[PDB]
Parts: C-alpha cells; sequence; structure tokens
C-alpha cells in the first residue's frame, strides 16, 4: 500500500525524549521500513530535536504542504494521522 | 597590522567539512587574518594552512555587478534588469518538472539550500543536486535518518577510539586537524587504525588492507574485523569519496550490515560506531534539509534552466550546453564564466549564515565585514527572484526563514549543539534494503583531493595558497620564493606577492 | 534660590491613573491651545492644522503605556519641550528638524540596496 | 534610484547612497552655477557625494556652493566662455554636462547670441569632443528660432545648434521661475521695478525653482530622458498682474507700477541697460518679452514625466516674502486667502 | 504575524538609507520589562539591528586570559554602510554609529536583562569550555616495550 | 599625466616599491588636478634606492651592533648575525653588512644589492 501520487516527501518532527508520549516513535520504529518499501522514491525525514512537539508534514505538488500534530496521539491514531494525509 | 586595530569577530571556517572555530581579524573593509579559537569538541585550537591562509583570496577574484551575458560578453546590469531577464528567460522555456534544476556548492549555507527548496518546489522542481561527482543522483545514503550520513561517534569520540577503520578517504586532506586527533589517540594509547582505498604519507601509521570493495569484504571477513569486532569504541568512518563512487551503493550496504551484525559493540546505549566524513561545510546540511535528488527519474530529465548556487566543481555532464545558466556566487571562477547571469552574493565572513559540519553540529558565522560593491545575501537573492517568477516565498526576513529552517528539522534552531539520532537502526532501510542488488564494476577508490591548496573559489583565488603549491611543486624552501624581499638571484627585489 | 523660569513645571509624580489621565490631557491641551502661537513665533509656513496633527501623532505613539513610571518620564519630557518651545529658546531650525515634510516592501528594499 | 547606475558609455557606478560622506559615483559639471538655479543643482548633487566642477568667473561669488559637499566634492575650476581649454579641462573627467548659462540683457562683451549660440557652441563641442555622457542644456521657455525676441530666438537656435553637435541633449525649457532670491517674487517686492510696458498682463505658468533643480537631478538617473526635449512649467496661469495681486497680499505693501508706452519706454531701456554697469531689469529685449505671452509646446515632456507634481506659486508666497512685511504686520500668519 | 517585517514603522531624524527594517518596537504595553528603548532618546534603529552577547575567547596568540573574564555585547555588522572607501584619502567612512560601541556585563543573565529592557534584538552564543586532561611531566619518558610510535625530541 | 613630475613616482625612481602604493600616475589623474602645477607638488626621493647606494660595511666579527650612528638620536641598538654568505642588512636603517670571509664570494657573483665597494 503505497502512497497517492502526489506526496513528494514526508517530514516527522520528533524528539528523543519522553517528554512527549514514545508513541510516534513507536509508530515510526514500525511504519518507516514498510512505509518507504512500497514507495522508495519519496524523502520521509526523520528530523528530532529535545522538546519538538510530535509533527508530520506532508509536501504537495507546486510546494504546497499540509502540517498536522501528533501531540497526545496514540500509535494507532497517528498511523490514521498520516493515512488521511497520503490517501486519496 | 597590529592587533589593537583588529577588530576580532568569532566565525565558523567553511573550507572544510569540520567547522572549525576561527576568530576574524578585520581593520575595516578587510580582512587581516584567521586565527583558531578554542573548540575541544571540533578544533582543539588548531586550524589548517588552508583555514588560516587563503583569507587573501576574499579580496581577489570577487563578483560585485549582476552580469548578463550579451553577444558572448559579459556586461554590467542593474539588480532588476538581471532579474527581469532571468524571469524573461524562465517564461520563455516555461520548464516543466525537474526541468529546472539546482546545484549548490561546497560553500553554500542553510539560509540559501531552505529557501532553493522553497523556491524550486514552488516551480515544479525537486532536481536538486550537488557540487561533487554524483552529485545529481539518488546517494547510496539516504537522508531519512541523520545516523546515515552524519559522523555519528562524536569527533570527540576519537578521544576514545580503539579501533578505526579507514575507507576511501585521505583524512589529512579532507580533515586535517581531525586527522591529528587521530595521532593523538593512536601515541598514547592501544588505537589500531587500518584502511581501504589509496595509500596516503600518514601523520599516523596504519595498515593497508585494499583498494576497492573485494578488499574491504575480506578486511572485515579477516583480522581488522575481528580487531574491530573485539574493542570497545570501534570505528569505521567513510569518506564522501565512497559516496562519489561507482560502488557506494555496495560500499555502503556492506559496512552498515557489519554494523548491524555487530551492535552492542557498534550500536550501544553510548557509542554509534558508524561515521561518514564530509570534507565539505555545505553537504551536511544540505543532507539535513533533503536538498538531493530523489530519484532516478528526477535525474533523467534534462535540464533547461539551470541555477548553480555556489557549483563551481560541477562535473560537465550535469550541466545542458542549451540549459539557461545562472551562477550566484562571490567569485568569478569556473561557475561564473560558464553563465548566462551572474548574481553576486555574499561570501562566509560577510554572511550570518547556518552550517552544519560532519557530525550534525550546527554552527552560525558571524559578519566580519560588510557586503562588496553591489552583492547581496544569498537567501534574499533567492527570495527576490521568487517575486519575478511568480511565486513568492512566504519569508521576508531572516527569522521567518529561521523559523521555516526549524520545521524542516529542528536541530536547526539548536545551535553549537549535536542532536541523538533517535531511532538509530531505521539507518538499515537506505543504506541495506534500499542497497541491495548493485552492479559492482571493482574499479578502485580514488583519491578525491588531488590538490589540497586549491579545493574551492576562495582557496583557487588565494596568493598564498598559489606559493603554496607553487614551492611544494618545486621544494624552494626560500621565504621570498614568489614574495617581496631581496634575494641573490633578485638583489632589487619584487613588489610581486604570489607571482 | 535662582527663579524657576516662566513656564518652569515642578517635578511630581502621578499619585494614581486619575492624576496620569488627567495630566495627560491636560498637556495635550495645552499644547494643541499653543499650535497658533507657535506659528508665528517660529514663521511655520505649513497652517496650524499640519502642527496639531504632528502633536495628536506624538502623544499617540504613548497611547498604549500602562505603567505609571513611564507615564511621569513622558509628561516630564513633554513640559520642559513645552516650555522650552514657549519661552523661544530653541529656533526654527530645531521646530523645522521636528517636521519630516523606509521601503515598503522587500522587494522595493532588494533592489535599490537595503531600503 | 538604485545602487547601480550604468551610463550611456556603459561605465556601472556601483553607489553609497545617503548623505555627504557617501558615493554618489557622478562626476558632473555645472556650467552657469553661480546664478540662481545653479546652486539647487549643485546642493542636490554635492550632497549625495557626487564630484561637482563649477566653472566660475568672479571668485567672490562662488564661495556659497562649497558648503554644499565634503571635501574635495566641489571643484572650482576659473574658465571665460571664449577660453576654450578652460571649457575643455572642466567636462573631461565628467559623465554629466549641465549647461546653465544664460543671460536676459546684452553686454558690453556678449551680445545674447554670443553668450547663448557661441557659448553653447564651445560647450557642445567639448561635451562631443571628450565624449560625456549626457549634456542637460537649459534653454528658455517660448525658445524658437523663428521668434523675433532676441532671448527666445537665442535660446532656441543653441537648442538645434546642441542636438545636431550632441544628439542626445536632455533640452529642458523652464518657465518663469519663483524661489529664494528669484527675479519673479523679489522684484515685484521691491521698489526700481516701477517702469513697465504692457500693464503687467502677460502670462506664464511660473514654476518653482527648487523643483526645477529637483527635475534637473531626476533627469540624470533617469537616463532614458536623454534626447528628450522637457518644459517644466507651473500648475496654474497667471498674469503678472495676478501674481502682483499676491505679493502686495502678502507683504502687505501694495506696490505700484508706471506704464509707459512701448515706443517710449524700449528705447530709454536700451539706454539704462548701456550705461549702467548693473543688471537693471531694462533692456530692450526684456521689454519685448514684456509684451510677448507663454506657450507650452505640446510633444514636449513635463513635470510628469519625470513622475513630479509641481506646487502652486501662492503656497511659497508667505515663505518667501516675509523678510519684506513692514514691521506691523511681520507677526501676523500667511495669508492663505 | 511571526515575526514580520513591518513596513509602517514610523521614521524619526536618525532614519537613514542603512536603517534596518524592525520586526517590532516596544510601546510600553509588555508585561514585567521597562520599556527604556521607548523612552530612551535612540532611533528605531536599535530595535531593528541585533546584538551578540558572549565571553569572547582568549586570543590565539596570548596565554593571558583576563578579555575572557566577563560578557560582551556588540552590534551585529550590516551588509551596506559598515564601511566604504573616502574618494579623497582612501579612508574608512561608515554609517554605522554603533560600530564603535560595546558592553560589558557581569553575568550573561544581566545582559539579556539589558537588552529585554533596551528593546535590542538578541543572539547569545556559549563559551566552548576547556576539556580538563591530568597532564604528567613522565608520559614524556614512558616506557615501550614495542615499536617506538615517534622519538621525542624535548 | 601630461609632465614627468605627475607620472615617476619618485624623481629618483619611476616605478612603485609597495604592493600597495598606488602609481602616481593614477592618483595625479582627476578633476582635483585640472589646474594643478605638477612639479610644485610634494614629489618626495625614493628611499629605496638611496639606501642601496650605501656600500657594504665590512667586518671579521661574527655579530656587528647598528645603533643608527646617531646615539640617543638614532635607532634602537640591535646585533646583525654575519654568518650566511649575503649581504646582512639592518632592519632598522637598511645599512648593509658583509663578513669578510665571503668577501670572495660576493665578490663573484652577477650582481648583488649593495656596492661592495
Ligand atoms: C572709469 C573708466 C571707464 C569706466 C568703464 C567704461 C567702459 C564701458 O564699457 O562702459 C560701458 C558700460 C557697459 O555696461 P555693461 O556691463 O556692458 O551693461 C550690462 C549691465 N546691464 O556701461 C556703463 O556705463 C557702466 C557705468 C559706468
Ligand atoms: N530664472 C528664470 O526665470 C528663467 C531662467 N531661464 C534660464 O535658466 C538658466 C538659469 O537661470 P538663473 O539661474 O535664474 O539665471 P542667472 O542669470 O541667475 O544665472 C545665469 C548664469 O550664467 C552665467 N553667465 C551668464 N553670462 C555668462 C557669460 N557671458 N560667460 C559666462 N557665464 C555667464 C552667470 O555667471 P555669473 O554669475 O558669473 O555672471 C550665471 O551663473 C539660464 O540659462 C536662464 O536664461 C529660462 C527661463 C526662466
Ligand atoms: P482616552 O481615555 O482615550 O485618553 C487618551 C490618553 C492619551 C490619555 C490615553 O488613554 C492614555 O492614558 N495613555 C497613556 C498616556 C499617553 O498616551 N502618553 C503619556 C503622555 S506624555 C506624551 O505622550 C508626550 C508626547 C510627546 C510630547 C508632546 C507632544 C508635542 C511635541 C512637540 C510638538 C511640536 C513642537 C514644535
Ligand atoms: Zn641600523
Amino acid at each position: 500500500y503505497a502512497f497517492a501520487k502526489g506526496v513528494k516527501e514526508l517530514r516527522f518532527l520528533f524528539c528523543q525524549t519522553s517528554q512527549h508520549s514514545a508513541e510516534a516513535r513507536s509508530f515510526l520504529n514500525r511504519a518507516y521500513p514498510i512505509m518507504k518499501k512500497h514507495n522508495p522514491t519519496i524523502p520521509i525525514l526523520l528530523r528530532e530535536a529535545q522538546g519538538t512537539i510530535p509533527r508530520v508534514y506532508a509536501r504537495y505538488e507546486f510546494g504546497r504542504e499540509k502540517m498536522e500534530s501528533l501531540e497526545g496521539l496514540t500509535d494507532k491514531q497517528i498511523e490514521e494521522t498520516v493515512a488521511k494525509l497520503v490517501k486519496t | 597590522a597590529r592587533p589593537w586595530e583588529l577588530k576580532r569577530t568569532e566565525s565558523i571556517d567553511v573550507l572544510d567539512g569540520l567547522g572549525s572555530n576561527i576568530r576574524v581579524d578585520s581593520r575595516g573593509l578587510e580582512v587581516m587574518r584567521i586565527l583558531p579559537r578554542l573548540n575541544d569538541d571540533v578544533n582543539e585550537e588548531w586550524i589548517n594552512d588552508k583555514t588560516r591562509f587563503a583569507c587573501d583570496g576574499l579580496k581577489t577574484q570577487r563578483l560585485t555587478m549582476p552580469l548578463v551575458r550579451r553577444d558572448g560578453k559579459f556586461e554590467p546590469a542593474t539588480w532588476e534588469q538581471a532579474l527581469t531577464e532571468i524571469a524573461h528567460a524562465y517564461q520563455t522555456l516555461a520548464p516543466k518538472e525537474n526541468e529546472f534544476k539546482v546545484i549548490a556548492g561546497q560553500l553554500v549555507e542553510v539560509e540559501s539550500l531552505v529557501a532553493m527548496k522553497d523556491l524550486a518546489n514552488r516551480l515544479g522542481s525537486e532536481n536538486l543536486a550537488l557540487d561533487f561527482p554524483g552529485g545529481s543522483q539518488p546517494l547510496a545514503h539516504g537522508v531519512d535518518i541523520r545516523s546515515n550520513y552524519l559522523f555519528n561517534s562524536k569527533i570527540w569520540g576519537i578521544e576514545e577510539a580503539d579501533a578505526i577503520l579507514l575507507v576511501g578517504t585521505n583524512p589529512r586532506h579532507e580533515a586535517a586537524v581531525l586527522n591529528a586527533r587521530i595521532r593523538k589517540q593512536w601515541l598514547r594509547s592501544d588505537l589500531e587504525i587500518a584502511a581501504v582505498g589509496q595509500p596516503w604519507e600518514s601523520t599516523f601509521d596504519y595498515e593497508h588492507l585494499g583498494t576497492d570493495l573485494a578488499a574491504l569484504k575480506n578486511a572485515l571477513s579477516g583480522p581488522f574485523g575481528e580487531k574491530l569486532k573485539k574493542a570497545k569504541r570501534p570505528m569505521i568512518i567513510v569518506g564522501s569519496g565512497v559516496t562519489e563512487h561507482p560502488d557506494a551503493k555496495a560500499f555502503y550496504e556492506t559496512v552498515w550490515s557489519f554494523v548491524e551484525k555487530n551492535a552492542s559493540n557498534f550500536l550501544t546505549e553510548e557509542w554509534c560506531g558508524y561515521n561518514v566524513l564530509q570534507r565539505a561545510a555545505s553537504r551536511a546540511g544540505a543532507f539535513e534539509v533533503g536538498f538531493v535528488v530523489p530519484s532516478p527519474e528526477v535525474a533523467a530529465t534534462k535540464p533547461k534552466f539551470v541555477w548553480l548556487l555556489g557549483a563551481d566543481e560541477f562535473d560537465p555532464a550535469d550541466v545542458p550546453k542549451d540549459a539557461f545558466i545562472v551562477y550566484q556566487g562571490h567569485h568569478g571562477d569556473r561557475g561564473a564564466e560558464i553563465a548566462d547571469i551572474v548574481l553576486p552574493g555574499a561570501a562566509y565572513t560577510e554572511k550570518a549564515g547556518t552550517y552544519v559540519n560532519t557530525e550534525g553540529r550546527v554552527q552560525m558565522t558571524r559578519a566580519a565585514t560588510g557586503l562588496p560593491g553591489a552583492a547581496r545575501t544569498d537567501w534574499k537573492i533567492i527570495r527576490a527572484v521568487s517575486e519575478f517568477l511568480g511565486v513568492p516565498l512566504p519569508y521576508d526576513d531572516v527569522a521567518q526563514l529561521r523559523d521555516r529552517m526549524a520545521e524542516i528539522s529542528p536541530a536547526l534552531a539548536a545551535y553549537d549543539v549535536v542532536e541523538p539520532v533517535a531511532l538509530r537502526h531505521l539507518s538499515k532501510v537506505q543504506l541495506v534494503d534500499q542497497n541491495k542488488g548493485a552492479k559492482v564494476t571493482g574499479e578502485p577508490l580514488k583519491k578525491v583531493v588531488e590538490n589540497f591548496y586549491f579545493t574551492d573559489v576562495i582557496s583557487r583565488s588565494s596568493p598564498t595558497m598559489a606559493r603554496c603549491s607553487a614551492a611544494k611543486e618545486t621544494g624552494d624552501p626560500r621565504t621570498n620564493f614568489m614574495a617581496p624581499g631581496m634575494e641573490e638571484d633578485r638583489p632589487m627585489g619584487q613588489i610581486a606577492y604570489g607571482a | 534660590a535662582v527663579q524657576p523660569t516662566k513656564f518652569a513645571v515642578t517635578v511630581r509624580q502621578s499619585r494614581n491613573w486619575a492624576d496620569a489621565k488627567q495630566r495627560v490631557i491636560a498637556a495635550y491641551r495645552a499644547w494643541i491651545r499653543a499650535a497658533p502661537e507657535i506659528q508665528t513665533m517660529y514663521s511655520i509656513p505649513f497652517p496650524v492644522s499640519h502642527i496639531r496633527t504632528r502633536i495628536r501623532q506624538e502623544f499617540e505613539r504613548h497611547r498604549y503605556v500602562n505603567k505609571l513610571n513611564v507615564v511621569d518620564v513622558l509628561l516630564q519630557q513633554s513640559n520642559a519641550d513645552f516650555q522650552e518651545t514657549m519661552n523661544f529658546w530653541r529656533q526654527q531650525s530645531h521646530v523645522m528638524a521636528f517636521f519630516k515634510e523606509l521601503p515598503s516592501n522587500f522587494i522595493t528594499g532588494f533592489l535599490e540596496g537595503r531600503n | 534610484i538604485s545602487d547601480i547606475h550604468i551610463t550611456r558609455t556603459g561605465k556601472p557606478l556601483i553607489r553609497i547612497q545617503g548623505g555627504r560622506s557617501s558615493l554618489g559615483e557622478h562626476t558632473a559639471t555645472v556650467f552657469g552655477a553661480t546664478g540662481q538655479l545653479g546652486r539647487y543643482i549643485v546642493n542636490r548633487l554635492a550632497r549625495q557625494g557626487c564630484t561637482v566642477i563649477v566653472p566660475y568667473r568672479e571668485e567672490m561669488a562662488k564661495r556659497h556652493l562649497k558648503v554644499s559637499g565634503d571635501l574635495g566634492r566641489v571643484i572650482f575650476m576659473e574658465f571665460d566662455l571664449r577660453n576654450t581649454q578652460s571649457i575643455e579641462e572642466s567636462v573631461r573627467h565628467s559623465d554629466v554636462v549641465y549647461n546653465l548659462i544664460g543671460r536676459d540683457y546684452p553686454t558690453k562683451n556678449f551680445s545674447l547670441a554670443d553668450v547663448h549660440i557661441e557659448g553653447t557652441e564651445r560647450i557642445v563641442e567639448a561635451v562631443a569632443k571628450y565624449d560625456v555622457d549626457r549634456f542637460i542644456q537649459v534653454s528658455t521657455y517660448n525658445a524658437n528660432p523663428d521668434s523675433t525676441c532676441e532671448f527666445f530666438r537665442t535660446k532656441g537656435i543653441a537648442e538645434k545648434v546642441a542636438r545636431h553637435v550632441f544628439p542626445e541633449t536632455t533640452i529642458v525649457r523652464p518657465a518663469p521661475m519663483f524661489g529664494f532670491e528669484d527675479r519673479l517674487l523679489l522684484k515685484l517686492a521691491s521698489v526700481t521695478n516701477l517702469f513697465t510696458s504692457n500693464h503687467m498682463r502677460e502670462k506664464f505658468w511660473p514654476v518653482h525653482v527648487n523643483e526645477v533643480g529637483e527635475a534637473l537631478e531626476r533627469m540624470l538617473y533617469d537616463d532614458s530622458t536623454a534626447g528628450q526635449t522637457f518644459e517644466l512649467y507651473g500648475p496654474r496661469q497667471y498674469s503678472m498682474a495676478q501674481i502682483a495681486e499676491l505679493v502686495d497680499r502678502e507683504i502687505y505693501k501694495k506696490r505700484r507700477h508706471i506704464n509707459l508706452p512701448k515706443p517710449i519706454l524700449q528705447p530709454l531701456a536700451e539706454l539704462i541697460n548701456r550705461v549702467l554697469w548693473w543688471d537693471t531689469g531694462l533692456s530692450r529685449d526684456q521689454v519685448e518679452r514684456e509684451f510677448h505671452d507663454q506657450v507650452i509646446d505640446p510633444t514636449a515632456k513635463t513635470f510628469k514625466d519625470l513622475g513630479m507634481e509641481p506646487t502652486d506659486i501662492s503656497k511659497w508666497t508667505y515663505h518667501y516674502l516675509l523678510p519684506y512685511r513692514p514691521s506691523t504686520y511681520y507677526d501676523l500668519p500667511p495669508s492663505t486667502e | 504575524p511571526r515575526n514580520a517585517p513591518d513596513y509602517n514603522v514610523p521614521i524619526d531624524i536618525a532614519t537613514s538609507t542603512f536603517t534596518p527594517v524592525p520586526k517590532n518596537v516596544q510601546d510600553g504595553s509588555e508585561e514585567n520589562v521597562v520599556p527604556a528603548g521607548l523612552i530612551s532618546g535612540a532611533p528605531m534603529e536599535l530595535q531593528a539591528r541585533t546584538v551578540r552577547i558572549y565571553k569572547p575567547a582568549k586570543p590565539a596568540t596570548q596565554s593571558g586570559e583576563k578579555n575572557t573574564q566577563l560578557w560582551r555585547m556588540d552590534w551585529d555588522v550590516l551588509g551596506k554602510g559598515h564601511r566604504w572607501e573616502n574618494p579623497l584619502m582612501g579612508w574608512q567612512s561608515s554609517a554605522d554609529f554603533m560600530q564603535g560601541t560595546h558592553l560589558t556585563f557581569k553575568t550573561k543573565e544581566d545582559a539579556i536583562a539589558f537588552a529585554e529592557k533596551q528593546g535590542y534584538e538578541y543572539f547569545v552564543q556559549e563559551p566552548n569550555e576547556r576539556h580538563f586532561r591530568p597532564k604528567a611531566y613522565a608520559n614524556n619518558f614512558l616506557y615501550s616495550p614495542g615499536k617506538l610510535k615517534h622519538i621525542r625530541t624535548k | 599625466g601630461r609632465p614627468a613630475s605627475a607620472v615617476m613616482q619618485a624623481p629618483n625612481r619611476a616605478e612603485v616599491w609597495s604592493r600597495s602604493q598606488r602609481p602616481r600616475s593614477e592618483a595625479m589623474a582627476g578633476p582635483r588636478f585640472e589646474q594643478t602645477d605638477f612639479d610644485a607638488q610634494p614629489r618626495p626621493w625614493a628611499a629605496i634606492e638611496l639606501i642601496h647606494k650605501q656600500p657594504v660595511r665590512w667586518t671579521h666579527d661574527r655579530i656587528v651592533a647598528c645603533d643608527g650612528g646617531g646615539g640617543p638620536h638614532g635607532h634602537p641598538k640591535i646585533y646583525i648575525n654575519t654568518d650566511k654568505p649575503e649581504i646582512a642588512t639592518c632592519n632598522y636603517c637598511g645599512l648593509p653588512f658583509a663578513n669578510e670571509h665571503h668577501r670572495k664570494y660576493l665578490e663573484s657573483l652577477p650582481q648583488t644589492s649593495y656596492p661592495l665597494n
């Protein structure tokens, strides 16, 4: 199940610490392998920094971009949160 | 100069990938000398000679005015009549997806790449190349996890290193003050070094295991692999020359497979045995924000509008003959002399630009002087042309762009520090899963630095480096070799320095 | 002691915000009352409407101050600037230095050099 | 307007904008700058850090100009019109040459034809000889080679000579000028100007001299103004009677004039000009202009083509006429009637 | 709107062609901060310009460390107007009135408090600290059971 | 730049003697030089030509002392080693010294910096 045609990159901003729940790291731990295998041509930039509220960006064609926070979401709720971003 | 008449600016060296901390001494318009300043995590009170003695190339072949190529000649242009001439060409060419191409050089800062990524993205291009050979195609290591392309054990990690393997890099000509740290650890401890690639005259002792991937495969399967296995704090260092090679696809999977096989040694609670060494200041920061060709589909689309963002060591095959070339930079060199329009930008001693060094340390320069002539700041040039091309970029100030920067990667807002890679083990995907079937050619590793004194536009324009190269060619130990002073064969001296 | 001059006002602190409120109105009134008298003292060739416009704008820049001790410094400066003007200690060049008779966009600023 | 100016010969000028300490990069020569207009163009060029050559004749009358610019900025050269070398020495380092040399009345060594035609000839021939970028020559309003007034004819022939030698000439035709030290408002407030041939009923569109110096500054920066012809006139038409009405309302004096029949006054005026050494305001041709009326020749650029909107003379009467109010009415506000 | 250049900021007698566009200026409504820059008399350019707060590093050329003791506040060089060459003598002209000035503070907090109260933009860099390591003269002469890795020369 | 008094860098030397010295022809040009007497301008002699007309002070000692000869009027007293077969120069005043042990070698060179005699 690859992405929808139009997503040009994914960008997750999380933190190493448990200050925010480990769910984004738990989802990325599992998702990033399969979510990169099904469509290798798209960059899924995993970027982290201390005290970063979890968050994901999808950049679409002609420079447009969608952001959604991942704060308080669970590893499943975060999954549909990304899912609506790359399904159309 | 005298020291009391010198202004002191604490900046960062951009002449290699280490980000050595420097003190820039200026007397008004002119930089006078470059001094080291203390950073035990980075440079340890030392800078190399090119970092030190190439500052005299900041005043010699500079770009101060926009030039438009007319009838095979470069004529001066007003900034308005240069951006209009650029906009007209882009409108005429009507570049579709990925026929706009951008190549970024060694000295570009992150405020430019993040600004250029936003300009090309809204023009429909994801074709964002790099100046090295193989910089216009997808890279063997990706950019999804930062640990793919960093010096993951810190520069400070060499202080503990027990076994170090070198893969295709001359640590003297790539990171000269990092090469010294290896020697320091070697003299005072039982550190064992072996290398794969071209032999080099070294300040430390090492074992030459070979020159190509077959040799490296025996290297890990043999005694040095067991030495790498048995050691605490083992350290494999991949040079950026490997990433330039035909078999970077195959080299990078071979190394990481050894690492993943050997965690709890390589991937512990506090250690990262995997390192990639960068020799240019712009390249880790380019990786930090995705300024890299994503797919061979993008790389196979021939461009008709090429922006050379400080690019001067570009391969001649990465620039079409019939493309409209725009060169942005601060020196008149190989990049400027083939372009249709040149735009004068800032140098690193006159900008406040972010740079990320080979280990992922985020550092900022401080402007020592103002802009020469009619030069502009580079991210303002990119923002200015986004007006003319029809897609203005939201930010109008450096803070607004540094807010943009911090939501591409939030580490870019944490200065002077290195962020830890949380999901370290996710490096397997782009390093091994994505690099499995590679048409290995067996071509040996190359020596990517032919001349240490000439590596970029500033060095190639320095009179002092010109004397360093010429004396090194003939061995003249004389102090006034191509400098003012009386000699036995020069009774009357000379005013010329560098000739 | 020596006599305080004609418009010399003793420096006193505002008791409360009501005090400050009434003083600021007194100062604004006293300025705009004097604009006809400023014009002929300093031979201003503009009409008095422009002079009173400038008085209004000077008061408007301190509109959003919610600190008694900042207002009282400000009420001090206007008292000295009023006394200085009415006694004709400053001259026409100073009063005309007060009447000015930055790029409006990034792109306008970029093209001319910074501004 | 920008930080880069490129000239007709193609040299670039990288400028630093503000103040008298900065770099305007332009080397100008302003012939006829010790008159009335000449200071406003020189102050404008000098206070923005441009080198200005000021060819002068009398040493003590040039001195107010040096204050305009920084050290080494305003260079004085002593010249004569009939000294070609001093003309050539004065324009050969320059990228713009302003020709503001004119005289209303003939002199014992210069006729109106000699100061206008021949003076322009030498100045333009040196502009051609050393290849100076820009040449803004200032003619007069109503200039016409077919005119019969010596002033409007001779300044109309110099216009054609300049173009024939240097076609890129910016020809500038101002209307009668008002300002500080103007020979318009200060004469109507004076007491010597009592004689007159018409009933002060000739009309013209008076223009502020301050806005004409600004206009000449903008022609240097708007390169496209080269080879053009500019008439620089004011927003309204007035007679000498309407202007003199404003002056009386301002100074509170109610000046009076003695009218003479032109066949009588003109011969006398030619005698006063020939027998007195100072500018008397009276001469045979100045009487002839007195009976003539201003026509704004179309197909000529205007202030709007510089993006400028001139102000009316009425707004300026208080500023410039106040020195002439009697003590009783001096403390009064501007008339603004 | 997220640190924006405000192009409607009023200009005063001290604004030149080298004055930066300001993101914001003090007006005296701000919480807990004395608006000194509003009442100081300094131009608005002082609130459009960022200062650097740091401890100067030791010069490479000397071992004395007295100029490293305190915190220094400087004004950043702007792209235009910092220096240009006078046409007459070649002296170096300037339009930056803060180029020859600096303030000195005892602690980092004092520097922040002063810049906050004056309305400056301000960036802090932290000093790089020396990594301690015992040094022993007797290391010069340690026994080597095997190959001498270098020949010491004193 | 018509006369030689507006081109020659010094009366005794035509060319520049420093890397950064602006040539006289490039500094006597411009509007500020259009009604100027060139020979009335300050045009001092080049010290680089003058010092090199001094003859070598020959000595047998290894180390020579130079204080400028003026006593307190001269310069700070220093010491010049004369061991290299080369003319040793005082860093303050430029006076040339040689050691007699190189007299035969120096009187063999095709050219030199100072008159050997
Ligand atoms: N002012 C007006 O109402 C109008 C003016 N004009 C034209 O505008 C220009 C400037 O006007 P304005 O400044 O008021 O005029 P002025 O008469 O005040 O100035 C004329 C200038 O010409 C110089 N000059 C005159 N005759 C000679 C000569 N024979 N040789 C050398 N220099 C000479 C004068 O130098 P010096 O002082 O040394 O004698 C003076 O600097 C003139 O050409 C004028 O004719 C046209 C229409 C209206
Ligand atoms: P309403 O309830 O709206 O009351 C309006 C006021 C202004 C009182 C405010 O609500 C208010 O309380 N705000 C705080 C007080 C304030 O606005 N400022 C303090 C007063 S001092 C001041 O503003 C001085 C201004 C500059 C000096 C006076 C102006 C004249 C300068 C010279 C004129 C020309 C000379 C040549
Ligand atoms: Zn001596």
